[PDB]
RNA sequence: GGAGGUCAACAUCAAGAACUGUGGGCCUUUGCCUAUAGAACUUAUAACGAACAUGGUUCUUGCCUUUUACCAGAAC
RNA sequence: GUUCGCGAAGUAACCCUUCGUGGACAUUUGGUCAAUUUGAAACAAUACAGAGAUGAUCAGCAGUUCCCCUGCAUAAGGAUGAACCGUUUUACAAAGAGAUUU
């Protein structure tokens, strides 16, 4: 369905017009599985029309909340260190392609190239012992039936040293207010009053 | 309108001989060829492993007005076309019962909404008068009864009757029916002598 | 394929999703080719998605870096009011834009503490959240809009369109129904059949009597029957009140 | 006979004519596969292909399945499947016409639906209100590349071309008007020969423009109107009377 | 529109105006479910009735109609008035209707006419 | 007389069933997916005897449904043979 | 039988602080009183979602050439 | 193809093969739709004019219509969107007067 000039594809063209009710949903389900800075490339589970009209990514991204807080804190610290370390940071130019260039095919120009290096703040070997081997995976303990229910990835339960390690490692994004008398006249109900 | 739509009328020659058929109802499928207006298209198949799929083509108003099938366009009683049914009704009782056929796409979708049972369907929509005119057709049927140069060909006989008789009396044939110069030509002169011998 | 079904072949939709004409249009053609808010809103959404997917493509081909990727798409989600042009089709989205701009202020002065002024932030989680929450709100709206557009494509326009009485057509509708109301009450007074050509000549006294009311001229008709003058004087006092 | 050999492939799939036709206008439309900002009043051309009824015809895949219908592209001259084609690849004879009889009332020999009334210009498929059997051949001066050819020879070439596509009831070439009226004996032969001989030529190799036949326009086969010849009208009335008597016999025997 | 009646037992509205039709609105989905197409002028009055002459209307073409709302056609047209019927009324304890004209007040039975 | 308490009930039930069938059809032909959560909920014999089974088909969600549907302008033949009589009685203006 | 599923269907999820079932009595079924068995999930700086968008109608405003598109408070 | 048997043959000795053989498992896809002219989108170019109530130049709101186009539209635009400007005879009678005939 790159070029469709036949008496065939009279139905497929009408399908292409019919899918435009459904393009915000396909854009949403694509964009909310934007990979993350600590990943190279992730495989999504898509659902397409047989004539090739629209292609919905059919997958919801579930994360553990302290593990995700610690992942964003690691890449926060690494991006700060890299901004300090570089003298010349080349912010890329926009829009990235020419206007008359068709989008290049994944199967030829992209898939045969070996990927590049993600953010990945380098962890210590013994201070970060319990979380080192899985901190930067896609679903970090997707198959470890003691620390997760299953590959449906719905519930989580950790020990104390793993949880403490994620507590220390996520220092730049913790709340760090432990008394409720901090929000004396900034609570929700003072705002309503 | 469509909350009480009549069931279709499919010809018994169209449904086939299998005693159980499944047919698909699509509530606004095609639009009618006579009526220009939507209807509920049905598309069955005769046996399950038949090759082709019969579908209905005309509306149910348009089928009832002509007293015809939908898949077949034939008269639902006698199983003949409309144009020959109107000739048989017109030839006996002498009424010129001919069916009126509308152009101007407003006028055809006007005519399809009135309920008048168009020209020759008034007789065969009832069994009594449809049997009476067959009784009269009995009376009309009772009162009823290598190259050769052809010449004096009858003015209304075609080439293929000549060729079929020669294939019985056993190629090419060029017959101008005006000048009657029937320039028959066989493929072998032995076949020419054969045809000369048989006559 | 929508543009080429509609008959518009002189509009060019290049691969970065811009719609520009290939010639200088006539006015008849500019009437035939005003695409709606719905088309251009879908078009700018596809453009935005295109920019994000192209920057991850650039990361894959090895032209850019992990940090330049993160800074690039952080810049993208912050600068949609300059990179796309969605603000002009659904101006409510300026809320989302101002939110992203405000979020930049509270992220940069946590990021740029003790390290200068350059590019390279790339903490794109909160801006990403803002644009996803915009998308789930404009799913049902754009399904409604594109549903009506595509059914006008396949199925024409409904001929049954009636006009709501608005501010624009109120002083006309008052006239239509005033004259119907007058002509009924005068048709009932007559002992004859009026046969209908006379009615439109009877209402000219209603028009003349209103013109005489505005100009404060007393409106006596010399050979007028009495209850018909009473009816007209009644309805003109109504209109004047 | 054609019952022996399997049907030869007529042209390869790679050697098929492409779409995106002819570069007529300026900009190409996509939803309709045609050209826009354009100028067009001719849009016709000589068809490159033609069937050879003795060389090409034979058994196929969907002849063992008993399909009623004939291949449109076998007739037009470009059927690129051969022994694998679903449809039939031979000229309609009495046996094949006898099987189509329930379906020819509604739709074509090729299986296409007949509309209520013909067209502005007597176009492609027939009308189901009338069993027309006479075809109008015209545009002969474009079909011969303006080779003036002593009209009895033109009638001989039109005789020979249609003699292979079925049985002929009668042939007439008109002197005053460059046209011919060809009546077949059955209807399916008329439908087959109409779609088989559209956009073709009358030239055949020893005719001095055989290498140059591809330029031009090619002839038109359309549907003939009613004949205003009163001899033809009285012949039609007599044939209608005899068909009426036959159907009277059958309707009396079904009571 | 110049007229509202409310159905006694079925959650409907019947309205009418210069449109020359009667619209029988569903009350929940606000859909114009059944449209009664009979008259030849604006309708002045519409009365709702719980048994089969269920809608009784009166237009300015000197007719009064008793409608079958399930079928969609008219049960009976009353043509006795000479001019426009401007006012009607249902009787609370009688199952009869009264129709007024320019000087012609009559009383009609329902379920026969 | 006033109409009896049973005929009010029979009329109310029959007409309520009819109005609910019309409302379900109007909400089921709509393009809104949200309307089908507001609806409130074959074999036929084609001749002397044939016993057919009418099944529906499952359609593509992207292709248009009711492909015959289109906006047309129609006139209707106003046809009657009920003659009905008009039963009337027998310079200043 | 056991573990699991980015598998499906069907019930259910915001209310006298609030649920269902059963036996007995009173009224004449509903309801009231009395004795009993069970209640998963959600909820008290109140709610399924330590997250948070858009649409309609009617008021009150703000930009002010008019309508879309809008400014930002309220009720449904 | 798998599995449970039931016989023969090779080594046998209770296994392992070749072979025949009864049972079990698994059971009807797809088409409303064929691949350039002949079954149906349309605009655009050259030529003429250069927008309604006008003496002249304009703001508009409507209406009726088997005309619609752009539009998310029940908003609003399309020259006040446009067409509207023509053709017009019988519910025909009463009184009086002047000539023709009986
Ligand atoms: O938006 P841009 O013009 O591209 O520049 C913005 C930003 O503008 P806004 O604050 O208006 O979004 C600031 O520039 P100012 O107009 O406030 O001076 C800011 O500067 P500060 O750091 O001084 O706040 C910062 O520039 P920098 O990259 O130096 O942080 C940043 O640039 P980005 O566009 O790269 O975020
Ligand atoms: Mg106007
Ligand atoms: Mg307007
Ligand atoms: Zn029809
Ligand atoms: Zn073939």
């Amino acid at each position: 369905h790159s070029d469709m000039a036949s008496k065939m594809y009279n139905t497929d063209k009408k399908a292409f017009l019919g899918a435009l009710k459904y393009l915000p949903h396909a854009i949403l389900k694509l964009l909310e599985n934007m990979p993350h800075p600590w990943e190279q490339a992730k495989e999504v589970k898509v659902l397409y029309h047989t004539s090739g009209a629209i292609t919905f990514v059919n997958e919801t991204p579930r994360v553990i909340e302290p593990v995700y807080t610690a992942q964003w804190s690691a890449t926060w610290i690494a991006m700060r260190r890299e901004k300090r370390d570089r003298t010349h940071f080349k912010r890329m130019r926009f829009p990235p392609f020419d206007d008359d260039e068709p989008p290049l095919s994944y199967e030829q120009h992209i898939e045969n190239i070996e990927p590049l290096d993600p953010i990945n703040l380098p962890l210590d070997s013994q201070d970060d012992e319990y979380v080192k081997d899985w901190l930067y995976d896609s679903r970090p303990l997707e198959e470890d039936s003691k620390k997760v229910n299953g590959t449906s990835y719905k519930k989580w339960s950790f020990d104390l040293p793993e949880m403490s390690n994620l507590y220390r490692l996520s220092t730049p994004l913790r709340d760090e207010v432990t008394d409720k008398n901090y929000y004396y006249l900034f609570d929700k109900k003072s705002f309503f009053n | 309108d469509e909350i009480n739509e009549p069931p279709p009328n499919i010809c018994e020659q169209c449904l086939g001989d299998e005693a159980n058929i499944r047919m698909t109802k699509i509530p606004q499928g095609s639009e009618c060829k006579i009526c220009t207006l939507p209807f509920t298209l049905y598309h069955f198949k005769t046996s399950k492993r038949s090759n082709n799929i019969i579908k209905t083509l005309i509306c149910v108003r348009c089928a009832t007005q002509r007293n015809i099938c939908q898949c077949c366009m034939l008269d639902s009683r006698w199983h003949i076309p409309i144009q020959l049914r109107d000739h048989l009704i017109s030839l006996v009782n002498e009424e010129n019962v001919m069916t009126e056929e509308a152009k101007n796409d407003m006028m055809k979708r006007f005519l399809s909404l009135k309920n008048v049972k168009l020209g020759g369907a008034q007789i065969t929509s009832d069994p009594s008068e449809a049997d009476n005119i067959v009784d009269k057709l009995k009376n009309i049927l009772l009162r009823a009864t290598k190259s050769f140069f052809l010449y004096n060909i009858d003015a209304s006989i075609p080439e293929w009757k000549i060729t079929d008789t020669v294939s019985q009396l056993l190629l090419s044939l060029i017959v101008n029916h005006k000048a009657k110069c029937g320039g028959l030509r066989f493929q072998s002169s032995e076949l020419g002598e054969r045809f000369v011998s048989k006559i | 394929l929508l543009i080429h079904r509609k008959g518009l072949t002189y509009l060019h939709l290049d691969y970065n999703f811009n719609l520009k004409p290939t010639k200088t249009l006539t006015t008849k053609e500019r009437k035939k080719s005003r695409l709606g808010n719905s088309f251009h809103l879908m078009r700018e959404l596809l453009k935005m998605m295109k920019l994000i997917v192209d920057t991850h493509v650039q990361f894959r081909l090895g032209n850019v870096d992990a940090f330049q990727l993160a800074d690039g798409i952080h810049y993208i989600l912050n600068h949609i009011g300059q990179l796309t042009g969605i603000y002009r089709y659904k101006y409510k989205v300026m809320h989302q834009i101002r939110a992203c701009k405000d979020l930049k202020h509270i992220i940069y002065y946590k990021f740029n503490k003790n390290l200068g002024k350059g590019p390279g932030c790339g903490f794109w989680q909160p801006a990403w959240r803002v644009w996803l929450n915009f998308l789930r709100g404009t799913i049902p709206l754009l399904e409604r809009y594109i549903g009506n557009l595509i059914t006008r494509q396949f199925e024409g326009r409904s001929n049954e369109i009636v006009k709501t009485t608005t501010k624009q057509r109120l002083d006309a509708y008052y006239d239509l129904e005033l004259r119907n109301s007058v002509m009924d009450d005068i048709l009932e007074m007559m002992p004859e059949s009026i046969r209908q050509k006379k009615a439109r000549t009877i209402l000219q006294h209603l028009s003349e009597a209103w013109r005489c009311w505005k100009a404060n001229i007393p409106w006596d008709v010399p050979g007028m029957p009495a209850p018909i003058k009473k009816i007209i004087e009644r309805y003109i006092k109504s209109k004047a009140d | 006979s054609w019952r022996d050999k399997s049907a030869k492939v007529q042209v390869k799939e790679s050697e098929l004519p492409s779409s995106i036709p002819a570069q007529t206008g300026l900009t190409f439309n996509i939803w309709y596969n045609k050209w826009s900002q354009g100028f067009a009043g001719n849009t016709r051309f000589v068809s490159p292909f033609a069937l050879q009824p003795q060389l090409h015809s034979g058994k196929t895949r969907g002849d063992n399945d008993g399909q009623l219908f004939f291949c449109l592209f076998f007739a037009k001259g470009m059927c690129c499947l051969g022994p694998k084609c679903e449809y039939l690849h031979h000229i309609p004879d009495e046996e094949d016409i006898g099987k189509l009889a329930l379906r020819t009332e509604v739709l074509d020999c090729f299986g296409r639906e007949k509309f209520a009334d013909y067209r502005e210009d007597m176009g492609g498929i027939g009308s189901f209100r009338k069993k027309n059997k006479t075809l109008y051949v015209g545009g002969i001066d474009g079909a011969l590349n303006s080779k003036h050819l002593k009209p009895a020879q033109i009638e001989s070439r039109i005789r020979f071309v249609f003699s292979r596509l079925g049985d002929i009831d009668r042939i007439r070439y008109v002197e005053s008007k460059n046209c011919g009226f060809v009546k077949f004996k059955y209807q399916a032969n008329a439908e087959f020969a109409k779609e088989a001989m559209s956009n073709q030529t009358l030239l055949l190799p020893s005719d001095k423009e055989w290498d140059d036949r591809r330029e031009g326009t090619g002839l038109l086969v359309k549907w003939a109107n009613e004949d205003p010849d009163p001899a033809a009208q009285k012949r039609l009335q007599e044939e209608l009377k005899l068909e009426s008597l036959n159907m009277m016999v059958h309707l009396i025997n079904n009571n | 529109v110049r007229t509202v009646s409310i159905h006694p037992t079925l959650d409907l509205i019947a309205t009418a105006g210069r449109d020359s039709v009667i619209k029988l609105w569903d009350m929940r989905t606000r859909i114009p479910v059944i449209t009664l197409v009979g008259h030849k002028g604006p309708i002045n009055q519409v009365q709702c009735t719980p048994v089969d002459p269920q809608v009784v209307s009166s237009s300015t073409d000197a007719t009064v109609r008793l409608w079958d709302v399930v079928a969609g056609k008219t049960m009976k047209v009353l043509t006795h008035h000479k001019r426009s019927v401007r006012a009607t009324a249902l009787h609370p304890k009688e199952f009869s209707v009264a129709s007024a004209c320019t000087d012609d007040i009559r009383s009609w039975g329902l379920a026969e006419g | 007389p006033l109409p009896t308490k049973a005929e009010i009930q029979e009329c109310t039930a029959r007409t309520k069933s009819y109005i609910q069938r019309l409302v379900n059809a109007k909400l089921a032909n709509s393009n809104n997916r949200a309307s089908s959560r507001y609806v409130t909920e074959a074999n036929l014999l084609l001749n002397n005897s044939h016993h057919i089974e009418v099944v529906s088909k499952q359609m593509d969600p992207l292709l248009p449904r009711f492909v015959g549907k289109k906006a047309r302008k129609v006139v209707a033949p106003t046809e009657n043979d009920e003659v009905v009589p008009v039963l009337h009685m027998d310079n200043e203006w």
